[PDB]
């Protein structure tokens, strides 16, 4: 397995820092300390996003 | 740390 997700919804940067991207966009989990923030990557940016903004891939 | 409050999905 690979530490990424995908985001189910789009995501905005509401601070600044937070990850940004799309719906589609894998994103990197970096950091899943977080239970609803996992500071993580999507497409070469990195930063906190909301866990459920994305879906955990592998399996 | 300023992990947010988990926003609301669309």
């Amino acid at each position: 397995g690979s530490t990424y997700v995908q985001a189910l919804f789009d995501f905005d940067p509401q601070e600044d820092g937070e990850l940004g991207f799309r719906r589609g966009d894998f994103i990197h989990v970096m950091d899943n300390s977080d239970p609803n923030w996992w500071k993580g990557a999507c497409h070469g940016q990195t930063g906190m996003f909301p866990r459920n903004y994305v879906t955990p891939v592998n399996r | 740390r300023h992990y947010r409050p988990l926003p609301p999905l669309p």
